[PDB]
């Protein structure tokens, strides 16, 4: 979620909800250059083939529009797209 | 916060990344050097003045990532240290097969960067990569060896090595530091 | 009699394959490969972002290369047929047959930025331009080796009726001024079992490589495996040929002071104070098709004697003594060779002034480690001889202290009369 | 006309300078799935892409309105489109609704520039004139037959545009017939794009083992029907094999290499028996005629003959007792001639990396081929099954990676059971004699039969196709006539019909026939109004309804344009 | 031919410690652990053999029984070799072999196949009681009550009849203390 | 144990990865074609804010 409700308890629904407000509000202020929801693995490669399994739609990035045709081949930044990794909508290496 | 399987230990990415913040000798193919008659480099967690000084077909020292960045690019060389010479490690075999007690003066980074330069550099080497990675293999296994004679050894009040790898740290670090927490609690709880 | 062959610098032999290098240089290296009676021939360079490499198919069989940083002139020694091709592709290649009589065979090409140069076997110089059109047709020694850095030609040249020499020449868009016209060489020619004899039979001169410093001072690599260098060569009533590598002597100082056999030196350029070569291994001198990283080896003046090295080691590790005579020898030839480089030439970077400073310093260091070697026998008058080369005035100090660590208030009172005669 | 290829290298340097840029993408290669060469060529371009670090989104594309569709969509940033494997036929700017009005910048002097440029890797030596003449923004990269054979039209296209009574008429109505004869031409192929592309990097100098393979990759896959095209492109191949291959030795780990190594004319040598490499093979059965019993019998016999016994053929060729596989040479030599076998022999390139096993060119091409093919209301469904070819290709991209040998053993399995499936369905075809006679064209159609879901696939269908025109081939009692091929999906309830061209004997050694099914194909579209799809890039390949399946058969059979 | 034999250990040893696929020494680590749980056995496939060395595949599949105690000692060597710290135990392995071959059927099988390696398939009908074969014999001689070793490897030997030292005819009995013993399992297979 | 703050070092660090940001997007703006440095600068500043990142999450 920084980067189904059935099962949890309403104290424990409000209870998730605030803490998600708390981690959205640690990445504002101070430490906002980087993301403290952001990946735990070192960007060991800049670089990477990029395939995407669902189609999602015509998607911006920091400079540049990318679409997210399914079953479409990407060579970008690990960077750019770790997000949308995340997510899962993006999957390779 | 963090993940269990990187709570009490470092992953061998992180590893990884540690050894490719190091120095290393290496060969431009690219002249970047201003003559008596093109943005500057101007990193911060580096000396960028031998990354601005860099001469094609000479001898330089750039971090590893830049290497490899670099060698992905093919246009710098990245050059294999001294230790990875057929005869260098012959004698560390040597030394090895000498000393079962002691384990041999390798480098702290002698599995991370053999493994990086292997996957990485295939044509970049005087040796041939066979029987380098014979060699590796050989001493990686006759440090299992040695590490699983020291390891009877499990005191409760210390316990020392002498040149163990950092990878040879993260594949020992949680059996023998839960061991020997286990037993200073054991012991522990027997004082009175 | 004796048969000339033609000649690249660091060309190597087909020996048993059916490929080999045309020429192997700071710039590049030119390949051909048998191809069924006709050959393709790569040229890959070592500076990937300047030039970008190319190959193309050869049918008339070119055994003859000079690569250089604004062209590649191939040439076929025994029909006289040569091509020049500009790397940028917007000037156009073109081919020329040159008139050969009988018998006469190319043997060395070179190429100039506004010149063209072709040697015969009969001692024939033929000069064109970058375009195609001839300039002068000379008569000289037979040249068996031809090298050329910018404006710069550096020729060898050897007959049974002339010998061994060399010449030197700097032709320029103006300033046409011949340094030195077939001086005599020294170098020597190798002693004339099949590894050695599939080389010689295909490069008889033993000329392993010919080349240019980076600061423009000529190299040669002969048959006994040290790089001779020409020291003060714009000035020929100074010049000097200067031996900076007795390749074979440091082969077996790394080898721990067994006689090697199985590595071989394989010369392609030098930079100041560093050899770029690559070192072959193997029963052959010369290298194959998957072709290596060059090492880099250091120049050491050759003053090692094998038996002092073999008494103090009962690695070879150099006492400190000859290992401090050796660097003052040595920081000594790089200082004049810098000054020389730099006030003739001037820097052509930035980095030449501060290098010759700190040349300097690792000079006067050297002679002050000879200084307290000979303070040590009790030596007063070597001392003096040895701190009255000393060049600058900081380092006299360092002596005064040695003087008074060994007690020789002679050698003070000397010393500072030689301060005294310094201030002005 | 617009790149020869002394200026692909150029053409790069313009993709360059419309894409060398880290902050955004700007590089969209369009490559036409379901093709063998254009996977190979996306393969080498997006090595070279990969090398020198340009930006990319490959997108595969199936039919004309998919492309449509992908081309609608994209955003005004990207400025540099390649088209590999199609383009070269279509009108782009009357397809894509290319008007040169809102896509130029600074016109100002005669020069002119446009913000997207779009170029076409297309082995369809029909080109459309306004294409490859009369568009700026629409760049070809062009084999040389513009400067060899398309200057007449080139003259009569230019004064055709240039001038907008009796002299008017007598040269306009002249050059309108000139533009009239080269069109209304069949479609073929004299150069793969796998060629085209490696000239390129010969041209710029990246060219190592690896884009060598996949250019040999690329030139195998076209020797099913356009053999031709690749005994005109062998000579390269071994110029460059025999250039880039080392000096030598002990077999080792990690050195690969490509032989030139006798390659012999059958299916999955290498990775099947010695009995199922024959009797699946297309050449094998075209000449014994092993689809009758007695064509089994000759087969038998000729193992007879060659020594090798049945229970020694059967067995694995990595298995096979080597006293059998080392003189199989010398065996093929003296045993093959009496039995017409005489062209088995062929050299070919053999790869092969350490200790896993050597592959041929070919087998790994039929590999690939089987990984496009089964890889892994009714417009959902056919937008389901254009996502599972897509899918299926990108398999077959992920097997091309040296890393993935199980994908290309995957393929090598999957390929075994196609054959074995193909093997089935054309002795079923051939036993009861559905080939019918037509006089001017030959017509199979398939109503029933055995797992006729792997039909509504294309390369299956093209296949079977080659199945038969070999098949028939050998056959000199009945001439070369065009095949029609229709098998019916029931789901989806549609004849998908291909159009196949028939093909001289192997054996014999001139001027390539053409497909002349697309201009049937289109006059009767435009004729009729039958409900059909021409948006295949293969221009043979169309889907009519069960019901208009007879009427399109009728009015094709009294069309003379066959 | 001892020779020829310690060639075939030799060059068995290079095929276990040299043979690697995708940077991996498969059969090395594939000893080690075997070793580190006790299993002292290893698994070689058979396209593995063949695409180090096709010679080395017909030496294993011409006369198998007398050169699979040959592989034995290799992968013995081997172990010794890694698991054995030199200058400062582990009895006989076991080689087991995966072959992808043709399934021969048991009525097919006849004297052609005999001394040959062979794949089948079948039903398993009877498991019988484990019996104790022997591989080392501690052989002492009644008469002079000299004590000699016999090896023992179970493929295609008997008690000899010289003593070794008239001491007597038949003078060896076997010593069972100091013997070491393998299981042995018959089967039936319909 | 949790270990002290190096609250200088962090917040020399920020500042110098602020800069740095500032300094790339200024190049970017400014944008021979040498990327290489900036491809230096990109990777520079994600390894640096990825060693920040697990610092802070391991504390
Ligand atoms: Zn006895």
């Amino acid at each position: 979620n920084g980067l189904d409700t059935n099962n949890l308890s309403h104290q424990e629904q409000e209870y998730l909800k605030e803490y998600c407000d708390l981690i959205t509000d640690l990445k504002s202020g101070d430490l906002v250059d980087i993301d403290l929801s952001g990946s735990l693995v070192p960007p060991s490669d800049v670089f990477i083939d990029v395939r995407v399994l669902k189609d999602a739609g015509e998607i911006q990035t920091e400079y540049g529009v990318f679409n997210l045709i399914k079953d479409s081949q990407f060579f970008v930044r690990q960077s750019d797209v770790e997000r949308l990794i995340q997510q899962g909508y993006l999957q390779k290496i | 916060s963090l993940p269990a399987h990187l709570q009490q230990t470092f992953s061998p990415e992180e590893i990884q990344f540690i050894v490719e913040n190091e120095p290393i000798k290496i060969f431009p193919r690219i002249t970047t050097r201003q003559k008596i008659r093109h943005t500057r480099w101007q990193l911060i967690t580096t000396d960028d003045k031998a990354l601005n000084n860099m001469v094609a077909m000479r001898s330089t020292e750039v971090v590893l990532w830049i290497a490899l960045l670099l060698k992905q690019q093919s246009k710098c060389s990245i050059v294999a240290p001294q230790w990875l010479t057929t005869k260098e490690l012959d004698r560390k075999i040597q030394y090895e097969k000498t000393h079962p007690d002691r384990f041999s003066e390798l480098p702290w980074n002698w599995l991370v960067l053999a493994r990086i330069l292997f996957n990485k550099a295939k044509d970049d080497f005087h040796d041939p990569i066979h029987e380098l990675r014979g060699k590796i293999q050989d001493l990686r296994e006759i440090r299992q060896i040695k590490v699983l004679k020291g390891l009877k050894y499990l005191n409760e009040s210390h316990l020392q090595l002498d040149n163990l790898s950092l990878l040879e740290i993260n594949e020992l670090r949680p059996f023998i530091t839960e061991i020997m927490d286990k037993l200073r609690e054991i012991h522990t709880a027997s004082l009175t | 009699k004796f048969r000339y062959m033609p000649f690249s610098p660091a060309g190597t032999p087909f020996g048993f394959t059916d490929r080999r290098y045309l020429t192997m240089n700071e710039v590049g290296y030119v390949s051909t490969v048998k191809n069924s009676e006709q050959y393709s021939i790569t040229v890959s360079f070592f500076d990937v972002g300047r030039f970008r490499e190319y190959h193309f198919e050869d049918l008339f069989g070119y055994d003859l290369c000079f690569l250089n940083e604004k062209g590649t002139l191939f040439g076929q020694s025994k029909t006289g047929q040569i091509q020049y091709r500009p790397h940028d592709s917007i000037h156009s290649n073109w081919t020329k047959i040159i008139p050969l009589q009988a018998g006469e065979r190319i043997t060395s090409v070179a190429a100039t930025p506004v010149r063209v140069i072709v040697g015969t076997s009969l001692g024939y110089f033929r000069s064109f331009n970058q375009f195609g059109v001839p300039f002068a047709v000379e008569k000289t020694s037979p040249i068996v080796a031809l090298t050329a850095q910018n404006y710069r030609v550096f020729s060898v040249h050897y007959s049974q009726f002339h010998g061994l020499s060399y010449s030197l020449s700097e032709l320029g868009t103006s300033s046409k001024r011949y340094y030195k016209r077939e001086c005599p060489l020294p170098m020597s020619l190798p002693n004339i079992k099949d590894a050695n004899l599939d080389y010689y039979n295909f490069n008889p001169m033993g000329i392993k490589s010919l080349f240019f410093s980076s600061y423009g001072d000529p190299c040669i690599f002969g048959s006994d495996n040290t790089l001779l260098l020409l020291s003060k060569w714009r000035s020929p009533e100074e010049s000097k040929w200067l031996p900076i590598l007795d390749s074979n002597m440091e082969i077996w100082k790394m080898s721990g002071g067994k006689e090697t056999t199985d590595i071989h030196v394989w010369p392609l350029a030098l930079a100041y104070d560093t050899l770029n070569c690559i070192l072959v291994k193997g029963k052959h001198i010369w290298p194959e098709f998957p072709l290596p990283l060059p090492s880099e080896m250091e120049i050491r003046m050759p003053v090692f004697v094998k038996s002092k090295l073999l008494e103090e080691n009962k690695e070879i590790q150099i006492p400190v003594s000859m290992a401090a005579e050796e660097e003052y020898l040595r920081s000594k030839v790089l200082s004049e060779l810098l000054t020389d480089t730099l006030e003739n030439d001037g820097e052509m970077y930035g980095n030449e002034n501060e290098v010759l400073a700190a040349l300097n310093g690792a000079y006067d260091k050297a002679l002050l480690r000879l200084f307290a070697s000979a303070c040590s026998d009790q030596n007063v008058e070597k001392a003096l001889s040895l701190a009255h080369e000393l060049k600058q005035d900081r380092a006299l100090t360092a002596a005064v202290k040695i003087s008074e660590r060994a007690e020789l208030p002679s050698l003070v009172k000397k010393i500072n009369n030689i301060r005294e005669a310094r201030y002005e | 006309m617009y790149y020869g290829i002394s200026q692909f290298s150029e053409a790069y340097n313009k993709i360059l300078r419309n894409s060398s840029s880290h902050s955004s993408c700007q590089l969209v290669i369009f490559v036409s799935c379901l093709n063998i060469d254009a996977l190979c060529a996306t393969k080498m371009l997006s090595l070279l892409f990969k090398k020198q670090l340009v930006q990319s989104q490959i997108v595969p594309i199936f039919g004309y309105s998919e492309l449509r569709r992908h081309y609608s969509q994209l955003d005004d940033n990207i400025n540099s489109l390649l088209l590999v494997g199609f383009g070269g036929v279509i009108d782009l700017e009357a397809f894509l609704e290319i008007d040169p009005q809102e896509y130029v910048i600074d016109t100002d002097s005669g020069e002119q520039s446009f913000r997207r440029d779009i170029y076409v890797l297309d082995a369809h030596r029909p080109w459309n004139l306004d294409n490859i003449f009369g568009s700026q923004i629409i760049q070809c990269f062009d084999d040389g037959t513009v400067d060899d054979t398309l200057g007449e039209q080139k003259e009569a296209y230019y004064k055709l545009l240039e001038l907008d009574r009796k002299q008017r008429k007598k040269q306009i109505h002249e050059y309108e017939g000139v533009l009239e004869e080269y069109y209304s031409q069949g479609t073929t192929v004299v150069n793969s794009i796998s060629a085209q592309i490696y000239s390129l990097l010969s041209a710029i100098g990246e060219t190592n083992l690896s884009n060598l393979w996949l250019n040999i990759l690329g030139t195998t896959s076209l020797d099913i029907a356009y053999a031709q095209v690749y005994n005109r492109l062998y000579p390269l191949l071994q110029d460059e094999v025999k250039r880039l291959t080392p000096s030598s030795s002990v077999k080792t780990p990690d050195t690969l290499t490509l032989n030139i190594q006798p390659d012999y004319y059958l299916f999955l040598l290498r990775h099947s028996s010695l009995y199922d490499s024959f009797y699946y093979s297309n050449y094998v059965n075209a000449k014994l005629s092993l689809w009758n019993e007695n064509g089994k019998k000759r087969l038998h016999k000729m193992f007879a003959r060659m020594g090798i016994p049945l229970s020694t053929a059967q067995e694995t060729w990595l298995y096979m007792d080597h006293s059998i596989k080392r003189e199989l040479g010398i065996i093929f030599d003296k045993n093959l001639d009496r039995y017409g076998l005489q062209d088995i022999i062929r050299d070919g390139f053999v790869r092969t990396l350490g200790y896993r096993g050597s592959i041929s060119a070919s087998e790994f091409v039929e590999a690939l081929t089987a990984l496009l093919e089964v890889g892994n209301n009714s417009a959902q469904k056919l937008t389901n099954l254009r996502k599972r070819w897509v899918s299926n290709f990108w398999l077959s991209w992920d097997a091309l990676d040296d890393r993935k040998v199980e994908l290309l053993n995957r393929g090598i399995q999957l390929a075994q059971d196609l054959q074995r499936a193909i093997f089935n369905t054309g002795v079923a075809i051939l036993e009861k004699k559905l080939i019918k006679h037509l006089r001017i064209y030959r017509l199979c159609v398939l109503q029933d039969g055995p797992d006729l879901d792997l039909y509504r696939n294309p390369l299956t269908l093209l296949r079977l196709g080659n199945w038969l025109i070999e098949c028939c081939a050998e056959s000199e009692d009945k001439q070369l006539l065009p095949m029609v091929l229709a098998s019916i999906d029931e789901n989806t309830d549609t004849y998908l019909v291909a159009g196949l061209t028939p093909r001289y004997p192997r054996g014999l050694d001139k001027k390539p026939i053409l497909n002349n099914f697309s201009m049937a194909f289109q006059q009767i579209t435009a004729e009729t109004d039958a409900k059909v799809r021409i948006d295949n890039f293969e221009s043979s390949i169309i889907e009519i309804r069960r019901e208009d399946l007879s009427p399109f058969l009728e009015k094709l059979t009294l069309s003379g344009l066959l | 031919n001892d020779d020829d034999n310690t060639e075939i250990i030799k060059s068995f040893k290079n095929f276990i410690l040299e043979f690697r696929l995708d940077s991996q020494f498969i059969y090395r680590d594939q000893l080690r652990n075997n070793i580190l749980v006790k299993n002292y056995s290893l698994t070689v496939n058979m396209e593995h053999l063949i695409g180090y060395n096709e010679d080395i595949y017909k030496k294993l599949s011409d006369e198998p029984s007398d050169i699979i105690p040959l592989f034995e000692t290799a992968i013995t060597q081997v172990a010794k070799r890694i698991s054995i710290l030199s200058r400062a135990s582990l009895p006989t392995f076991q080689l087991i072999l995966n072959s992808n071959a043709n399934q021969i059927p048991l009525r097919d099988l006849d004297s052609e196949h005999v001394s040959k390696i062979v794949r089948l398939s079948g039903i398993i009908i009877s498991t019988s009681v484990l019996s104790s074969r022997a591989t080392y014999l501690s052989i002492m001689c009644r008469n002079c009550r000299h004590t000699t070793s016999i090896t023992i490897n179970n493929f295609n030997v008997s008690l000899p009849r010289s003593c070794l030292s008239n001491c007597g005819p038949d003078p060896y009995i076997i010593i069972h203390e100091s013997s070491k013993f393998i299981d042995q399992q018959f089967l039936k297979l319909q | 144990e949790l270990l002290p703050y190096p609250h200088q070092l962090m917040k020399r660090l920020l500042n110098r990865i602020s800069m740095q940001s500032q300094l790339i997007e200024n190049i970017s703006m400014g944008f021979n074609e040498s990327k290489l440095p900036l491809l230096c600068m990109e990777t520079e500043l994600e390894r640096l804010k990825f060693v920040i990142r697990s610092y802070i999450r391991c504390r």
